[PDB]
RNA sequence: AAGAGAGUAGCACUGUUUGGGAAUGCAGUGUCAAGCCGGCAGGUAUUUGUCUGCCAAGGUUAAAUAUAGAG
RNA sequence: AGACCUGAGUGUGGCAGGACCACCCGCUAAACUUAAGCAUAUUACUCAGCGGAGGAAAAGAAAACAACCGUGAUUCUCUCAGUCAGCGGCGAGCGAAGAGGGAUUCAACUCGUUGCCGAAUCGGGUCUUAUAUGACCUCGAACUGUGGCA
């Protein structure tokens, strides 16, 4: 169907007329606001894959991180303690710019709930993706069978504890068998199971 | 119980066995196994000689249960079988049949005196094993 | 059934012989099979974007014939050296066909 | 975990002519100043604090535990043993005592403190009943007030004929399955009376077993 | 002064004590009778519940792998595809009258298959499927008074129409073959050992020689 | 008759993490696929050929489990 | 003058923030201490700091194990195992997984894509005792694709 030519189309990112394309819109998005709301998605295919719906009820964002690595936040970079702490430069966060940008939207506008998101585009200071969104109170959604599991309470900020398809990359969870076993509940979980004491009663 | 301990033996003695002179203190000697190559080396060398050191090649992911296989002797045979029928069979007669997987053995070694003919079903078996079994009047039959 | 068993542990068909049937045809092995629309749409994006500055720095080896340096180039930018030559029998193709 | 040491004090070091156990901050209210956090101080904590995980229960091999069940039984069929230990028998015929089954439908407790009466028991329950008294020290405090004696034992083949006998002070009820060693030797000792209906003395040959029977 | 004694290796220095300070790492087992008395009530209430359904539902007999338990047989998780097409029953509506369905299991040989085949026959042959309507009655299903005639299954296995697990039996005393008596087996059984231990080094000795 | 999720997986450098050891998981930047003899895994690195098991990059889901200073 | 695209103002109907925080999920992140010194190591992927839920949470339906006569989503328990697996100034120390017996279990489903259709969908108003998975209307949204069948 159409779906193969648009889908195909975007993996020849490294060609003259695709590199124009996202050249013209990286300018554009340059002198924006962090955060802009979007009428339609700029990759409709690539949207639809991931969740949306084109239907009254799900909105869709552009959200802009910066790049780079992480700078520990100390007075004048002076650490104290082991040599082995040492370093305010070269240390890395251990989440991903893409669940950054979920959680940046999630934050700033609590009546919404976050769905999923996609890479659209970046350049040397800035990257940006779009966070679909739909929100629990339209009737729309709450008469949708498959949607409506997202009205549940248990689903608030789903994004802040990494619950998205972004943040179960940065736990692991990508993984199965023999490559995470030491993760597989939880990090935190598997600690407890093999750290506990345990006391039987005849032992 | 704490009626039997040396505790109550000691009330009333003031130190409890440890002495006027070297009191009890709180790790006079390091703690758990140190220096166990400067002040306590004496110790080590003379008891656990072979504590300090590498030996070997290393194996990943070792995997247990591929390497099981328990042994028995010729001269524990009969502890497998009924108790009649250890005389009951001789030289040219019908034999019992053991079947060592059921009972939890791989291996047939042969060591002792055997005491019955029989016919063994066995993963594998030894050179004397196999020699001894076959003049008594039984047999051996690989298993899998 | 496919080289029923010894009875025995080793010897290149160990033991415990049984009737082993064959296999079951099962869905996935129509990943292994050529995917024609795949190709064919992959064909007609290929027309209208023309080559990449990776592959015509490749065209330009080829052409002089530096096979080995080629390979190596290749190597460094995707990765494994299977992906290496798959992309070095691509561009050599478009070459001739052109 | 938190008892005798939820304060912040600290010790006021040497030279202050006092011994350098911690004390109390703050001031204003007679507890500034005052010794903390040691064993020896008031409202401290206390030497090794007890906790949860202590071994509270025992493991026992189980052959040794039917061995054990073996011998109380045999001590019981002793006269001189049961009257060593407490009870009174004088009255008793045919130690160890075998009643007929028409007891287990006795549906009035009347008609057991008859049957009681009858074979010669009624001694045993009544020094029971006499020996009630209020339990000396804190045990009565700790929803323990009263201690008594242990009476005879009747043992059932099952748990049907209870009715009559239950409610009567001073009467023990047991099965011939599952039976209890803390009920056949009492404080350790060895020697209990008992009475057998028919149907579970005949069942003892198949529970226990004989010698060279299994 | 220490003498001759193991080297310890207690592995107890992370914080696991409750104390003033520490909330601790530990885990009791004071429930054990309670939880143990909570399960039961739970199995006898749901048996009233569904009555007269089985407790359990049917499933299939499987091998253990590894050589160490090659000679074991269990209970698997459910039935295979090649297996309920033996017996003509369609999966979607085995699973409606309590047979497990597994769609991953492979069925290698014929042995483990035909067992299985043989366990749904014989359950499907003591099944009595009361009616969907009483008063209309479509298809074998369960008569009038063979209703009320049913019984619930608490066998704690699932066993009451199929039964145990099948093992061959044990064979009986017979006599020793004069080829028995002759043979060699250590030297049969080495040779074949042999000819896989030493496969590459053979290989590269005749390639030598060319 | 077709198809099955691309700045995705992989690779290089750096940092952290793991029992994971010529590199267990993850993060940043650079580079960046295959699907015409496909891709991932098979605990010692590389190139070549077989065999076995699965088919990532979208989503929902009771019960058996915790309550280590709550209601 | 009129469309479409992008963007404002007002009106109507709604939602977010704060508290609790024992247990649970995501980040950030020590030192005392041990090594009879100490810098890698250890304490510890712990304490302190920030954010977010529930009656439990998280996980969950194979890009999984194995190498067998083969198992078959997740979670938990005994055990594997303080391991003749492994890491480590190879020192002090650290340290899991498959299999096996069990608890639970009528446990499983569907978006996108491919093929055949192409507003059959949604919102609002009215009627049927009805803010119906019903009917009628609707230059309202939607063809830059909602829905239905394999
Ligand atoms: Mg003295
Ligand atoms: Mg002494
Ligand atoms: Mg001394
Ligand atoms: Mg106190
Ligand atoms: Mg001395
Ligand atoms: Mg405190
Ligand atoms: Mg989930
Ligand atoms: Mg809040
Ligand atoms: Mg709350
Ligand atoms: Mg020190
Ligand atoms: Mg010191
Ligand atoms: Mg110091
Ligand atoms: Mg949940
Ligand atoms: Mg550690
Ligand atoms: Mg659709
Ligand atoms: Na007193
Ligand atoms: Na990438
Ligand atoms: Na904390």
């Amino acid at each position: 169907g159409s779906f193969m030519y648009l889908n195909e189309l975007w993996k020849k990112k490294s060609s003259d007329v695709m590199r124009f394309i996202q050249r013209v819109r990286a300018w554009e998005f340059r002198h924006q606001h962090t955060i802009v709301r979007l009428r339609r998605p700029t990759r409709p295919e690539k949207a639809r894959m991931v969740g949306y719906k084109t239907k009254q009820g799900y909105v869709v964002f552009r959200v802009r991180v910066r790049r780079g690595g992480r700078k520990r936040p100390v007075h004048k970079g002076i650490t104290y303690g082991k040599p082995n702490t040492a370093g305010v430069l070269g240390r890395k966060l251990n989440k991903n710019n893409r669940v950054v940008a979920e959680q940046r939207l999630g934050k700033k506008y609590g009546n919404l709930r976050v769905l999923n998101s996609y890479w659209v585009n970046a350049d040397s200071t800035f990257l940006w993706y779009e966070v679909v969104a739909v929100d629990p109170m339209h009737r729309a959604i709450r008469r949708d069978p498959r949607i409506n599991w997202i009205v549940n309470a248990v689903h608030k900020h789903r994004e802040q504890r990494g619950l998205t398809s972004a943040g179960r990359k940065h736990r692991g969870l990508r993984q199965k068998g023999h490559k995470a076993s030491k993760l597989r509940p939880s990090r935190r979980a598997a600690w407890r199971r093999n750290n506990r004491m345990v006391f039987l009663r005849k032992r | 119980p704490t009626r039997f301990k040396k505790t109550r033996h000691q009330r009333g003695s003031t130190f409890c066995g440890y002495g006027r002179v070297g009191k009890h203190r709180k790790h006079p000697s390091g703690r758990g196994n140190a220096g166990g190559e400067h002040h306590h080396r004496i110790n080590f060398r003379k008891y656990h000689p072979g504590y300090f050191g590498k030996c070997g090649m290393n194996h990943y992911h070792k995997k247990k249960n591929t390497t099981w296989k328990p042994t028995i002797n010729l001269d524990n045979l009969t502890k497998l079988m009924a108790k009649d029928e250890a005389m009951k069979a001789k030289k040219g007669e019908a034999l019992p049949v053991i079947d060592l997987l059921a009972n939890g053995y791989s291996k047939l070694l042969g060591n002792g005196h055997l005491q019955a003919p029989c016919i063994v079903k066995a993963r594998w078996v030894s050179k004397l094993a196999d020699k001894k079994i076959r003049k008594a009047g039984g047999a051996v039959v690989l298993q899998a | 059934a496919p080289v029923p068993r010894t009875g025995i542990i080793a010897g290149f068909n160990k033991g415990y012989k049984t009737t082993r049937r064959a296999r079951r045809p099962s869905s996935n092995d129509r990943y292994a099979l050529p995917h024609k629309k795949l190709r064919a749409v992959k064909a007609i994006i290929s027309d209208l974007v023309g080559f990449s500055p990776m592959e015509r720095r490749v065209q330009e080896l080829l052409r002089v014939g530096k096979d080995k340096r080629a390979l190596k180039f290749c190597k460094k930018r995707l990765g494994s050296i299977k992906a290496a030559k798959k992309r070095r029998a691509k561009v050599e193709e478009a070459l001739r066909q052109q | 975990r938190l008892s005798g040491m939820k304060h912040s004090a600290e010790s006021w070091g040497t030279g202050r002519a006092v011994a350098r156990i911690p004390r109390i901050h703050g001031g204003g209210t007679s507890m500034s100043g005052a010794g903390a956090f040691g064993n020896m101080c008031r409202g401290g904590r206390m030497f090794a604090p007890t906790k949860i995980f202590r071994r509270w229960h025992r493991k026992i091999n189980l052959h040794q535990k039917r061995f054990a069940v073996v011998s109380a039984l045999a001590a019981s069929s002793l006269p001189a043993l049961v009257m060593s230990r407490g009870h009174k028998i004088e009255n008793v015929a045919e130690v160890p005592l075998v009643v007929e089954d028409g007891v287990r439908a006795y549906e009035k407790t009347k008609e057991a403190m008859t049957f009681l009466k009858t074979v010669g028991a009624i001694d045993d329950v009544n020094r029971v009943n006499d020996s009630r008294q209020i339990r000396a020290g804190r045990g009565k405090m700790r929803n323990r007030r009263y201690v008594a004696r242990r009476g005879p034992m009747l043992v059932m083949p099952d748990n049907k004929g209870t009715r009559a006998f239950r409610n009567i002070f001073g009467l023990d009820l047991a099965n011939v399955n599952s039976l209890n060693l803390l009920h056949l030797a009492p404080g350790g000792h060895v020697g209990r009376f008992i009475i057998w209906t028919k149907s579970a003395f005949e069942k003892l040959d198949k529970i226990f077993g004989t010698f060279t029977e299994p | 002064p220490k003498g001759n004694n193991a080297i310890p290796h207690v592995h107890q220095r992370k914080h696991w004590n409750p104390c003033s300070s520490q909330k601790g790492n530990v885990k009791v087992f004071f429930n054990q009778p309670a939880q143990k008395q909570r399960r039961r009530r739970l199995r006898l209430l749901k048996a009233k519940k569904i009555f007269p359904r089985p407790l359990k539902a049917l499933r299939p007999q499987v091998n253990c792998p590894t050589v160490r338990y090659n000679m074991k047989r269990r209970l698997g998780r459910g039935f295979s595809l090649e297996e309920l097409k033996a017996a003509g029953v369609k999966p979607r509506y085995a699973r409606t009258i309590g047979i497990r369905v597994d769609r991953r299991r492979k069925n290698k040989s014929e042995e483990g298959m035909n067992i299985n085949v043989q366990r749904l026959k014989t359950y499907m042959s003591k099944l009595v499927l009361f009616p969907l309507n009483r008063k209309k009655p479509q298809k074998g299903d369960a008569t009038e008074e063979e209703v009320k005639a049913a019984t619930q299954d608490r066998s704690r296995y699932g066993t009451a129409a199929v039964g145990g697990l099948v093992t061959p039996a044990r064979e009986a005393p017979r006599k020793v073959t004069e080829e028995e008596s002759t043979k060699k087996m250590y030297k049969f059984l080495k040779k074949n050992h042999s000819a896989v231990r030493f496969f590459r080094a053979r290989n590269r000795r005749a390639a030598r020689k060319e």
